[PDB]
């Protein structure tokens, strides 16, 4: 299952 | 044995040529169980093993959303990165991420890593304990204060030591008949004449899971690479691996040489000799 | 900008044995940046249906592939293994070697 938090560098 | 669950994502610049290719892929140990490719059909998270494919509308869904927010962050990362380092629009340029966990014996956790490159070298990582960054140079110090700013190790921290670990073990049971199973390495050795001074002894392993193995020659119980020849285990395309080794000996002196094999799915090391 | 030449092997999935179906395999490895053109070849010319796993990367980064036919080995018949990169000054062809 993915991560759903992933931000912008 | 211990496990691990490991996402790989891949983000690449298309220079005059629009929107960036963006590939993802999940494994379980070395078994790949999905994928999404946006030069695919389909637009969605596909299944990529039978085990995964019994999980309903919800998850597929969720998964489809999830990934096409990765596929955004990096979309914006590659216009960041460019505007950090200065570099023209005219190259292409690259990211990768990889993130995931590991188990014990038990299922519990053991480990949790993200890691982020640009250009083919670390850029930013989560260090061991999960709390703070590592950055490489003072464009990802930008990255770092701002992460630190929104509290993203926190959450990540959340997902890599909670739900990864919780979705790894419902992965682990649903797919049992495969996932829980080593596969011993089938062994032989061949014998080829070069001269009559020389032979070439090599040392197979075949169709073994997972792809972690180590061949090693020894003469007379002490190491020896030199005059060794190793390829890279590599992939059979079936679900197992392969790999050799081979040396090259005086003949006569056949006998002086022991091939040594060690594989999680092996009780013990094994030992193999030319017996002609 | 790193750069990393791949690394090639051409193998088959199962010993080979002549008029036995079976599947010949070109494993690139150790390659960067992603872009890599691989093709099969058939004495000569290269083979249509050949498919392809999703591109991965190992812990230094590098990229791996590998690219997979179905095919009957006989007699007569030489395979090879057709890749081109940014590294390389043109294509690299490596022969089916049977024993390897």
């Amino acid at each position: 299952l993915l991560w759903n938090g992933p931000i912008a560098v | 044995g211990s496990h691990s669950m490991r996402y790989f994502f891949t983000s690449v610049s298309r220079p005059g040529r629009g929107e960036p290719r963006f590939i993802a892929v999940g494994y379980v140990d070395d078994t790949q169980f999905v994928r999404f490719d946006s030069d695919a059909a389909s637009q969605r998270m596909e299944p990529r093993a039978p085990w995964i494919e019994q999980e309903g509308p919800e998850y597929w869904d969720g998964e489809t959303r999830k990934v096409k927010a990765h596929s955004q962050t990096h979309r914006v990362d590659l216009g960041t990165l460019r505007g950090y380092y200065n570099q023209s629009e005219a190259g292409s340029h690259t990211v990768q991420r990889m993130y995931g966990c590991d188990v014990g014996s038990d299922w519990r956790f053991l480990r949790g890593y993200h890691q982020y490159a640009y250009d083919g070298k670390d850029y930013i990582a989560l260090k061991e304990d999960l709390r703070s960054w590592t950055a490489a140079d003072m464009a990802a110090q930008t990255t770092k204060h701002k992460w630190e700013a929104a509290h993203v190790a926190e959450q990540l921290r959340a997902y890599l030591e909670g739900t990864c670990v919780e979705w790894l073990r419902r992965y682990l049971e649903n797919g049992k008949e495969t996932l829980q199973r080593t596969d011993a390495p089938k062994t032989h050795m061949t014998h080829h004449a070069v001269s009559d001074h020389e032979a070439t002894l090599r040392c197979w392993a075949l169709s073994f899971y997972p792809a972690e193995i180590t061949l090693t020659w020894q003469r007379d119980g002490e190491d020896q690479t030199q005059d060794t020849e190793l390829v890279e285990t590599r992939p059979a395309g079936d679900g197992t691996f392969q790999k050799w080794a081979a040396v090259v000996v005086p003949s006569g002196q056949e006998q002086r040489y022991t091939c040594h094999v060690q594989h999680e799915g092996l009780p013990k090391p094994l030992t193999l000799r030319w017996e002609p | 900008m790193i750069q990393r030449t791949p690394k090639i092997q051409v193998y088959s999935r199962h010993p080979a044995e002549n008029g036995k179906s079976n599947f010949l395999n070109c494993y690139v490895s150790g390659f960067h940046p992603s872009d890599i053109e691989v093709d099969l070849l058939k004495n000569g010319e290269r083979i249509e249906k050949v498919e392809h796993s999703d591109l991965s990367f190992s812990k230094d980064w590098s990229f791996y592939l590998l690219y997979y036919t179905e095919f009957t080995p006989t007699e007569k018949d030489e395979y090879a293994c057709r890749v081109n990169h940014v590294t390389l000054s043109q294509p690299k062809i490596v022969k089916w070697d049977r024993d390897m």
